[PDB]
């Protein structure tokens, strides 16, 4: 009757012919069954182009191996819809909304289309607001933006998963919010590891995981971020909850878009990215924002091709990023957690008109001292601390103290140690680092600064080693 | 004087490495774009 | 001794058992054919990736389907295809015979032997595109897969179920690394324990046939063909064989992984497999992209490399470890296929030509090489003796500019310089000479404990060789209980120090001096 | 044609052939002069998509079998001195010994202009 | 080709000729223009295959 039939199969690209008055809308999801017993499945096809003569060109989300010309294609009448609600917490999904750890779960939930518009112009916030996380280094040197975007530049063995757990904890406890993780181009080994680590830290109940993996066609890797963002938008708008979205290698979203553009026969652009690189990046990043009092904040891992920051993909991604947190192995080796590089990380709202005058002055003094210590570190390494000047040695001591006080006892560490995590206010952090820059703690041993909170914890840790204010 | 001159030469070599790397990344991007232009030109000539 | 009537009665029972009853079959016709591609009108019921039978016993794969014809890739003997020939359906997608009969054989990317040693009896058949283990069907990578190379096992450890890309220019030692890894499983196979045995699959894509013969000879000289299968798509094979060879080698060794066995697979120069897929895709007129690649070449390699997994205990606990090989040009790891495979894998061993020419062999850049599994793929002894190795080597690399200014350096800095020189000499290793893990532990203990600070840099290799010889001959208890207990307790370390001191007072340096502290 | 003569001398006469091929690259280059006229979409650097396949079906006949020797020596043109060019880069994998000549060594007046650090032998 | 034919007629009568092709690059570019105008598929730098 009103169902279509497959006409062409060229890899992941499938052309489908419908009756004259039954052509599906663009982005609609169509279903076609592969009946070969070894490869029997149900392909979902997203309408990509209207070719004319009742033909539509669609991108398949599953491998099309075993698909026959002429088979029935059913139009669902809607785009890809994911389950939304509180029930998605603690469960793993793919870009199609299928539960991975429990198949068939969430089929009776409300379903939301993943293609949505950003908030209207009159609903946007004209005022930038800082997100008070509770970590000293973040709140001081690279303050986050509420409803903003934070690039994350940490690899393996620098505590990136610990930082993700920490932010999940802090959004769930200090804001009453929820977390959505998007694994875009996720490795299945690392996805299983993330699942197990979140279940063992008891933060999975606060997080909804959406995995579009590497062994999948480009359409799923291109739509997984929209699926996770749709869940986050339901949590923000319908539940009234601050959300934290985690995008795995946002670059892989760009790369899957480029691959889909190549498969659809579109002429490439500069370097090669799809001609609509900026448009797709904007359509995604504009839905992450504050509206009606609630917000979605996003920590996104960014891959930079060839370390070239002028490459079109990082250049288009950085047009939407508000802060940068680079996790360093040199900081991780010194035992400082989180291993945030204070000199390499940054924020666009570390500005006297956003954070204030004293915040800015204290942060800039800290950065100056740390940069001078970085300059002296090589003279110390090759020659020795004994060769330095007197003011040089004094600054070295003060800078080691500031380095170690930038560390913190994180809430992701309560699973191992057993002692809770700190939430230091901005005022206390500003005052503590002002005093540290003056020199009020140059007699305290270094170890008294490792993994503590504010100034009370500093005093009680100092007097445990035999040192007063 | 030798210490000061070697610090100056180190800063100059740093700035030269930075400028040369910028030029090399420009040439890399340009090479990829030109190769894609030739491939797509042939493919469009045959289509 | 010829089995004469064996042959006679064999073909006789075949010809008596030949009853090919005639049934219907849906057929098509070749309309055009060129460069390894054939288009076939008809066949309305053919599915994507279905095998087709062209006259003369020729095989094809239906890749492009449209309203006019089926574009198929010919798998061999393409010069026999003609316009007008009748093409038949097989009703099956590409599958391969699997089983333990493939150990010690060289096969096609179709399961057909090319070594001329007879037929291969197969357990069953396995489709080439069976999906990968789910995200919930897996397990953390926890068991080490010892390569026998000290640089890899100490710096970039590989675990059972992990994917460690081997990437380098050319003639940098990638095949040598992978063949040494294969040869290192000889003792595991000799143990007879299915928990320790590793079956190996070597996939040769687009290689000269005599190079495959040389690899097979190297594996036979070391007793490694008792547990190794070679899937060879030589350089003279079609682009379809070069495209299918890693999927054939991975379909085999998935039959083993799903039986609770542990497998290691090597895809030698996946770059050539990507080039073959690009040739097929350009001949099928699919839209090209960067470097003319089809646009699903990342999918081509990630679909293959995500089937290497560590299965959960409910699925048997088997594992498949992938060692894909990528050749770069002018050390350009930002090329398209290198970027893709670096993105896909769990770690990379970068091999440099300059390091090779300086004498650093294996020519691994330990600074940029990385394993994301890390210390979870090491035994505790190796995890303990190699923890102070990476920082030491980085300090040595930072201080290499001050080689001729030791008197102008801090005493600690000159100590770091000498220690780093010793450690760089310690990570060198001959070709086709993998070391068991207990001996690598003893060697890295020699290095990082300080027992080489008194040996000349140009004598470290000989000192380590002769000390390991001594311990293999005299003090077998240290190695034996390191291997059994997987750790180096304090009494073992004490006995090791004693043996090292006695050997030092026995050892004779090349400069005539004494290595005694 | 020359390969067929050498193959006859190897497989039928059976005695120690020497095969010299001056610029086997030209073979490849010829295949790229007719590629687009044959209706083939171009590959990366303007070469035919069947570069490695034709090079393999030709280079695998230039070989010694068991007991039948052919010592082969080919000149390989490196276009624009670029050793990363697809044609020499895929020729590299078909060889037991490669002598690589550099224009940097040529300009210094050293002859034969062999690059000692880029050349190899199995 | 015109100059080379004029010269070859002399060469084939026992005479010695010297021909100078000033900027064969312009001749290659004119051939590229002709080939692109006949809509023959381009190669590198849009030059024809021949
Ligand atoms: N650890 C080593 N010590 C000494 N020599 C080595 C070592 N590894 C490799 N070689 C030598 O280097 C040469 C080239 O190595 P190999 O063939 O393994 O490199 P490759 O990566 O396979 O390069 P290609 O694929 O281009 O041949 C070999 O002849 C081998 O003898
Ligand atoms: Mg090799």
């Amino acid at each position: 009757d009103t169902s279509g039939r497959v006409v062409r199969v060229t890899g992941p690209v499938v052309d489908v012919e419908f009756p004259r008055g039954s052509i599906p809308e663009l982005f609609n999801a169509l279903h076609a069954e592969i009946t070969f017993e070894s490869l029997a499945k149900t392909l979902t096809l997203e309408v990509a182009q209207h070719l004319g003569d009742n033909l539509v060109r669609t991108i398949s989300l599953q491998p099309t191996d075993g698909l026959v010309r002429g088979v029935e294609v059913i139009d669902t009448g809607r785009s890809i819809s994911v389950p939304v609600g509180e029930g998605v917490k603690g469960h793993v999904f793919n870009a199609l909304g299928d539960c991975l750890d429990e198949p068939g779960y969430g089929e009776k939930f409300e379903h939301w289309s993943i293609h949505r518009k950003p908030p209207a112009f009159e609903e946007l916030e004209p005022r930038t607001e800082m997100l008070e996380t509770g970590l000293k280094v973040v709140d001081l040197l690279t303050p986050y933006v509420r409803g903003g975007k934070i690039a994350l530049f940490g690899g393996a063995g620098v505590g990136k998963t610990v930082l993700i757990q920490e932010m999940i904890n802090r959004i769930a406890r200090n804001f009453g919010g929820t977390s959505v993780f998007a694994g875009v181009g996720e490795r299945t080994r690392e996805g299983n590891d993330l699942w197990v680590e979140l279940a063992e830290a008891n933060v999975l109940k606060d997080t909804a995981l959406v995995f579009g993996q590497m062994d999948e066609p480009p359409g799923t890797r291109m739509r997984v971020a929209l699926s996770a963002l749709t869940m986050a938008e339901w949590f923000r708008d319908e539940q009234g909850q601050d959300v934290l979205l985690f995008i795995d290698n946002i670059f892989r979203f760009t790369q899957a878009g480029s691959e889909v553009s190549t498969l659809l026969g579109r002429m490439p652009s500069a370097v090669g990215y799809q001609p609509t690189l900026a448009d797709e990046m904007g359509e995604l990043q504009e839905r992450i924002t504050s509206t009606r009092g609630r917000s979605i904040t996003s920590m996104q891992a960014v891959y930079v091709p060839a370390d070239d920051y002028t490459d079109p993909a990082p250049a288009t991604t950085f047009a939407h990023l508000d802060a940068t947190t680079e996790l360093s192995r040199a900081v991780f080796s010194k035992g400082i957690f989180p291993a945030v590089d204070p000199l390499a990380s940054s924020s666009t709202i570390l500005d006297p008109s956003v954070v204030g005058d004293e915040h800015y002055r204290v942060a800039q003094e800290v950065i100056r001292i740390l940069q001078r210590y970085k300059d002296l570190q090589d003279i110390i390494a090759i020659l020795g601390i004994d060769e330095l000047s007197e003011e040089d040695k004094q600054l070295v001591n003060r800078a080691r103290r500031i380095e170690r006080f930038l560390s913190q006892n994180m809430m992701a560490a309560e699973q191992f140690t057993g002692q809770p995590g700190s939430t230091v206010p901005v005022k206390e952090t500003i005052e503590a680092f002002d005093r540290l820059c003056k020199g009020d703690f140059d007699h305290v041993p270094e170890q008294a600064f490792f993994l503590i909170g504010g100034l009370d914890d500093l005093a009680k840790k100092a007097e445990s080693l035999g040192a007063k204010l | 004087s030798r210490q000061r001159a070697m610090k100056s030469a180190t800063d100059n070599a740093d700035d030269l490495i930075k400028a040369l790397t910028l030029m090399a990344n420009r040439e890399r991007q340009a090479q990829i774009t030109q190769e894609i232009s030739e491939i797509v030109g042939g493919a469009n000539a045959l289509a | 001794t010829i089995p004469a009537d064996d042959i006679q009665s064999a073909i006789e029972e075949y010809v008596s058992s030949f009853t090919a009853d005639t049934s219907r079959e849906e057929v098509g016709t070749v309309v055009d054919a060129g460069d390894g591609i054939a288009h076939v009108e008809g066949l309305p019921s053919v599915m994507t990736q279905e095998l087709l039978e062209f006259p003369g016993g020729i095989l094809g794969v239906a890749l492009n389907l449209d309203e006019h014809s089926v574009g198929a890739v010919i798998l061999g003997d393409f010069e026999n295809i003609e316009e007008g020939q009748q093409v038949k359906r097989t009703g099956e997608v590409l599958s391969v015979p699997v089983g333990d009969g493939f150990l010690g054989r060289v096969v096609n990317p179709l399961g057909q032997p090319i070594d001329g040693r007879g037929d291969v009896d197969s357990d069953t058949r396995r489709a080439l595109e069976l999906q990968a283990p789910s995200v919930v069907h897996r397990q953390g990578v926890k068991e080490p897969l010892q390569t026998g190379i000290k640089a890899i096992d100490a710096m970039t450890p590989i675990g059972r179920g992990q994917r460690q890309l081997i990437i380098g220019d050319r003639k940098t030692g990638k095949t040598a690394v992978c063949v040494d890894t294969i040869l290192n499983q000889r003792q595991n196979w000799e143990s007879g324990d299915p928990k320790k045995q590793v079956r190996c699959v070597y996939v040769a894509i687009g290689q000269k046939g005599t190079t495959i013969a040389a690899v097979r000879r190297t594996l036979e000289e070391g007793g490694a063909m008792d547990y190794t299968t070679i899937v060879a798509a030589a350089a003279s094979e079609s682009a379809g064989f070069k495209w299918l060879a890693p999927y054939t080698g991975s379909a085999i060794a998935q039959h083993w992984m799903y039986e609770g066995k542990h497998v290691l697979i090597i895809f030698d120069d996946l770059t050539k497999q990507a080039e073959a897929y690009r040739a097929i895709s350009l001949l099928l007129r699919r839209p090209p992209g960067r470097e003319a690649y089809p646009g699903d070449v990342f999918y081509l390699h990630s679909r293959l490399l995500e089937r290497c997994a560590k299965l959960s205990d409910d699925l048997g606990g088997g594992s498949l470890t992938g060692l894909p090989i990528i050749e770069t040009k002018a050390n350009d790891i930002s090329a398209y296929i290198p970027t893709n495979v670096i993105s896909i894998t769990d770690g990379q061993c970068f091999l440099e030509t300059d390091l090779f020419n300086q004498g650093v062999r294996p020519a691994i850049n330990v600074g940029v090489s990385v394993s994301r599994v890390g210390g979870a793929a090491q035994i505790k002894a190796m995890k303990e003796v190699a923890g102070s190795l990476r920082l030491d080597l980085s300090q040595y690399r930072e201080l290499e500019a001050f080689a001729a200014f030791a008197s102008d350096l801090d005493a600690a800095s000159k100590a770091q310089l000498e220690r780093g020189a010793r450690l760089v000499e310690l990570l060198k290793q001959p070709q086709s000479q993998p070391m068991p893990v207990e001996e690598q532990v003893v060697s890295i203990f020699l290095g990082t404990g300080g027992h080489l600070d008194s040996v000349p840099v140009e004598d470290v290799r000989r000192f380590e060789t002769e000390l390991l010889d001594h311990m293999r001959a005299s003090e077998e208890e240290i190695l034996t209980e390191i291997r059994d207990s997987q750790k180096l307790t304090e009494e073992a370390a004490d006995k090791l120090t004693e043996v090292i001191k006695n050997f030092k007072k026995g050892f004779a340096a090349t400069g005539g001096g004494s290595v005694v502290p």
